[PDB]
């Protein structure tokens, strides 16, 4: 998930199908 | 082991939906409030 390369360089990165146990960190469905 | 189980380890994986059950509902219920307390004037308007 990027804002757009022409607003910031911030990424976030979703691991679709784990529970933030085998990869701050935020667990969703 | 299930389907959904037996299906994952291949690849196929079943994203979740955007809106939940819940916001539908709730969208639902809205769209009822609005259709008894204001009828048609909510669709086209203010309530």
């Amino acid at each position: 998930i990027t804002p757009g390369t022409n607003t910031s360089n911030q990424v976030a990165v979703l691991y679709q199908g784990v529970n933030c146990t085998e990869v701050n960190v935020f667990q969703t469905r | 082991r299930d389907l959904i189980c037996a299906q994952k380890f291949k690849g196929l994986t079943v994203l979740p939906p955007l809106l939940t059950d819940e916001m539908i509902a709730q969208y639902t219920s809205a769209l009822l409030a609005g259709t008894i307390t204001s009828g048609w004037t909510f669709g086209a308007g203010p309530a």
